[PDB]
């Protein structure tokens, strides 16, 4: 019977083809019945302007609604006539359009994903539609109080830099994007180079290859043409946004430091470190046993409806802490014992609590990359973000290589004696003062 | 190319440790060199002091 | 080229444990304890243990501690999963594969070396209340959950989640009684993924040899038919309306699916108009607010219940419950074209095939057909048993909602939501 | 009953709080020199040399 280490190598190569488009054409070859195709865009909120911000979402909302070919609900109806699904996302740097189908619908599924990407209606009694819609999410949004810290965190951590902007845009913004507006996003930035086409199943990379030439040849054929940009840095601030709302329930805080970008070596050892601080939730098994101190302490002392780590990654910045959500009185607790953690994993990381981190990531990683569809979503960033697919065995060899003193001088480099961006909604009057956190940032004994 | 300040922060600020090594080591050159210069500055005001005292010693 | 896929090894013991393995030659190994032990085998004095049973796996063994259990598994990065429906409990536990032997031997204390240990019973008696209150917070949960009293006499009808009154009453003889009762030979099933089959084989020899319990698989779950109504004035009424149909593994039930797809399930398209879902274009027509339907399909080892479910405005309620069992009426009146039924195969198809896509989708549909069928089916034979579905199968499912006695439940504000009576 | 603290993690920890425990030392050890103006010490330093005769 195999080991962990035969089983990863066993893992097939993803194959990459490039058109003379431009247009990157890549793919993994499994055993399946069904597959995940899609299109992976370098396109999103951080390429938008103040007039242009929330065009990116807006055109998501048109992307599904007619094409020139298949006009109205035409699109609709052949993707539930073959039970296939068809779904989108805007992040603030990735655009994504994809389908879930059977592996002998693929011709159909790239067919209509080239329909979409390039010859969108956006029929003027469509946008109209839409703009209602926009509005209503927003309001929608508005009641959520995780994706409001989070909108809060970006908009204090990156303050006068286009990462500052949400994905959505203001409001103003919703109702006064004409389709003058949509077309200009869509011609600058639905490059053939900027564009990935993906595909995980029961497929055949040379299909795919085909199917590309077919319905994705003279997007730039001759074109690609004057004025680009390419993306700006953009400036961390140490700073504090507190919404102070008493009426609400619970505090939600999300504090992060400055992460360095997706290519950086040392985001794989301050995941790691994230691992082991860990996430919880009142409904885990394990109060006092969990073997994160946060998560034990939170539990056992009723600090905590629940906690997380992220490690938010964007082009040459990132944004890396934790968030909470808890009752009013247990705020200033929360944030000690969070940055005790920092604190503590910066000086006197040990080894065995290495190694569970590694663990952790390990299982993560596996237990993510399983199924067409995250598979799929993984060879479309890859190719956008680091230019090649990663493979299961470079990232293995690159957390082997963690231990105590790779996650002590990792850690200090990020944490230690930083200044943290931190949003607070909620009933956050017991919400530590920024400079009695900035002071949590550092070790008086160390 | 980088700063002076940067230097003095990434070898000696940014541990306690190493901030209170400065502090002490800064303290017992910093009594020294202030107490030689104000010793001289209210030495150079004055000059009625025993600044006269060649006078009477070393006939004994 | 990857390695061309292994087949699944399927072997029932003469005791009656089923065990079954895939070596997909994968990262990490995915183990399940499949179990005969779900909330229907609950009577009326000892309701909710098998909630309490959920949330207790984690507890003193007479192989490993509370603290082995928690340290022990998040050492490796593992994970230990209880999943219920109302047939069965499932013990689940992934980690890499050089880890398996541990996973198994704390898998195998959780399930037949639990102490219950009466403080240890004690101090987890409060995660009832978490647990349920996280839960009841999508009003779906509510609805299901009173749907199923109104709907049966018995066994189908008990809650997954404990019931207020036993909240603090759940004693260590109850859940000792449950464990001894249910997690025997007969009502079990091992499932692995990326083990080999003699090691699986082995553990269930040596460690799953259980009988003294119970004779299996239900007191019978008696079909009654009413209503509950939940006044909540709660913006949006969500309504569920639904007749017997027909127990998992027989013809019938694969008629009842694809009526379900014909009617329409969840959505295919991101924002999309649901242009091919039969439900959502009948009440689209005459109602003109936001609003929900979809078709609802739940098929266990002796019954089913099938109909649908509605979110509304309170005020549009009735004219959306209307609006959609006139929509079935047309189907059971005949009306019901060739190219419906072969669209409605081909969303099942699809479906289903992605539903075991992942290690976690495959596992549970392998221990749930352990489990109801004996057996594993190839999803070829999945897909041939969806093809024999005629046309006349989908009309007679439909006919059998129509005339059959009714279950409902109904939570929101009330006022303009009807009485079975009524429609 | 301090059989307890013995053990690789111990060790590790101890390890890991050497340098900056020693550097304290460094720092108690220039402190008591320089408040008591510790003659020994404070002849041997090539300035502060203000006692000469």
């Amino acid at each position: 019977t195999a080991t962990y280490a035969q089983a990863l190598q066993s893992v097939p190569e993803t194959q990459v083809s490039q058109l003379d488009n431009g247009l990157r054409v890549a793919s993994e070859q499994s055993s399946q019945p069904t597959c995940t195709v899609g299109v992976w865009i370098d396109a999103g909120s951080r390429y938008e302007s103040e007039k242009n911000n929330g065009a990116g979402y807006f055109v998501e909302h048109l992307a599904f609604k007619g094409t020139k070919n298949r006009p109205g609900n035409a699109l609709e109806k052949e993707v539930e006539s073959m039970g296939a699904h068809l779904n989108a996302y805007s992040t603030r740097e990735h655009t994504a359009y994809y389908i879930k189908a059977l592996s002998k619908d693929l011709p159909k599924a790239v067919e209509l994903l080239a329909d979409i990407v390039q010859n969108c209606s956006l029929e003027d009694s469509q946008i109209e539609k839409e703009r209602d819609v926009i509005l209503q999410e927003l309001q929608e949004n508005d009641t959520s109080m995780r994706d409001v810290v989070f909108n809060y965190l970006h908009a204090t951590a990156f303050q006068g830099t286009p990462l500052a902007q949400s994905v959505e845009g203001p409001s103003e913004n919703v109702r006064k994007l004409s389709r003058a507006d949509l077309t200009e996003y869509l011609s600058r930035h639905y490059k053939a180079p900027r564009m990935v086409l993906a595909a995980a199943g029961g497929l055949e990379h040379r299909q795919l290859l085909d199917l590309a030439q077919k319905h994705f040849s003279g997007l730039s054929g001759t074109y690609d043409e004057d004025a680009v940009p390419t993306l700006s840095p953009c400036r961390f601030t140490g700073s504090q946004i507190c919404h102070r709302e008493d009426g609400l329930p619970l505090a939600h805080v999300a504090i992060a430091v400055e992460g360095p970008g997706w290519a950086h070596p040392d985001n794989v050892a301050l995941q790691v470190a994230n691992a082991i601080i860990g996430h919880y939730d009142c409904t885990y098994g394990g109060g006092a046993h969990l073997s994160s101190p946060l998560a034990s302490i939170a539990a056992t002392n009723k600090l905590c409806q629940s906690f997380q780590t992220f490690n938010i990654c964007y082009a040459d910045t990132g944004l890396l802490g934790a968030h909470f959500v808890c009752d009013h009185m247990s705020i200033d607790d929360m944030m000690f014992v969070l940055q005790g953690q920092w604190m503590r994993l910066c000086t006197s990381a040990t080894e065995s609590e290495v190694l569970r981190g590694k663990n952790l990531l390990r299982n993560a990683l596996v237990s993510h990359l399983d199924g067409t569809t995250p598979v799929c979503e993984d060879i479309g960033r890859s190719l956008l973000t680091y230019g090649r697919r990663i493979p299961l065995a470079e990232w293995e060899s690159r957390i082997a290589e963690v231990d105590a003193r790779v996650v002590r001088e990792v850690c200090s480099k990020y944490f230690y004696d930083q200044c943290p961006a931190v949003a607070g909604f909620g009933p956050i009057e017991q919400l530590p003062d920024y400079n009695r956190i900035r002071s949590g940032m550092f070790w008086l004994r160390f | 190319a980088p700063t002076l300040t940067a230097r003095l922060y990434s070898l000696l600020f940014r541990r306690t440790s190493t901030f209170a090594l400065t502090i002490v080591v800064g303290a017992l050159f910093f009594e020294r060199a202030f107490d030689q210069g104000a010793d001289a500055i209210y030495e150079h005001i004055n000059e009625g002091k025993l600044w006269k005292h060649i006078k009477h010693k070393y006939e004994n | 080229v990857p390695p061309h896929p292994q087949d699944l090894e399927f072997t029932r013991l003469p005791n009656g444990l089923v065990i079954a393995s895939l070596e997909n030659y994968a990262p990490a190994s995915r183990i399940g304890l499949f179990i005969k032990a779900g909330s229907r085998y609950e009577n009326s004095n000892n309701l909710g243990t098998s909630h309490l049973l959920r949330l207790a796996s984690s507890l003193t063994t007479k192989g490993a501690s509370s603290f082995k259990i928690t340290r022990g598994i998040e050492a490796v990065g593992g994970k230990l999963s209880v999943t219920s429906t109302r047939e069965n409990m499932a013990y689940t536990v992934e980690c890499l594969r050089d880890d398996v032997d541990i996973l198994m031997e704390f898998l195998l204390n959780v399930t037949t070396a639990p102490e219950f240990r009466r403080w240890e019973v004690a101090a987890l008696q409060p995660q009832l209340r978490i647990d349920k209150a996280v839960a009841l917070q999508n009003p779906q949960a509510h609805v299901i959950e009173n749907l199923h009293a109104a709907a049966y006499r018995n066994a189908l009808a008990n809650s997954l989640y404990c019931p207020d009154y036993r909240i603090g009453k759940v004693t260590p003889v109850e859940l000792h009684d449950y464990v001894q009762n249910h997690f025997t030979s007969a009502r079990m099933a091992l499932i692995g993924l990326g083990v080999s089959h003699p090691v699986l084989k082995q553990v269930a020899e040596q460690f799953l040899n259980i009988r003294g319990g119970l004779g299996l698989s239900g007191a019978k779950a008696k079909y009654h038919g009413g209503e509950i109504r939940e006044q909540n004035g709660d913006s949006l009424v969500h309504a569920a309306l639904v007749a017997e149909s027909a127990a998992i593994g027989s013809a019938e039930a694969n008629a009842f699916s694809v009526l379900q797809h014909v009617l329409g399930a969840g959505p295919h398209v991101k924002r999309g108009s649901n242009a091919t879902s039969s439900l959502y274009q009948a009440v689209a027509k005459g109602v003109h607010q936001p609003f929900d339907v979809s078709a609802f399909n739940a098929s266990y080892s002796d019954s089913g219940l099938f109909g649908f479910y509605t979110i509304s405005q309170a005020a549009s309620a009735g004219d959306v419950i209307k609006a959609a069992y006139n929509q079935v009426k047309t189907i059971a009146q005949g009306n019901l074209s060739n190219p419906d039924v072969q669209a409605a195969k081909n969303k099942l198809k699809a479906g289903y095939l992605m539903s075991v896509e992942s290690s976690e989708g495959f596992l549970d549909e392998v221990g749930s057909q352990a489990l109801a069928a004996g057996s594993y089916t190839p999803p070829s034979t999945v897909l041939q048993q969806i093809d024999a579905v005629a046309d006349a199968d989908v009309i007679n499912a439909a006919k059998k909602f129509v005339s059959g006695r009714k279950s409902m439940a109904a939570s929101g504000n009330l006022g303009h939501t009807p009485f079975i009576d009524e429609l | 009953m301090l059989t307890r603290f013995l053990g690789p993690r111990y060790r590790q920890l101890a390890r890991n709080w050497v340098p900056t425990a020693s550097l304290w030392g460094a720092v108690g050890a220039v402190g008591l020199v320089w408040a008591t103006d510790w003659r020994l010490i404070l002849d041997w330093v090539p300035y502060i040399n203000g006692k000469f005769k």
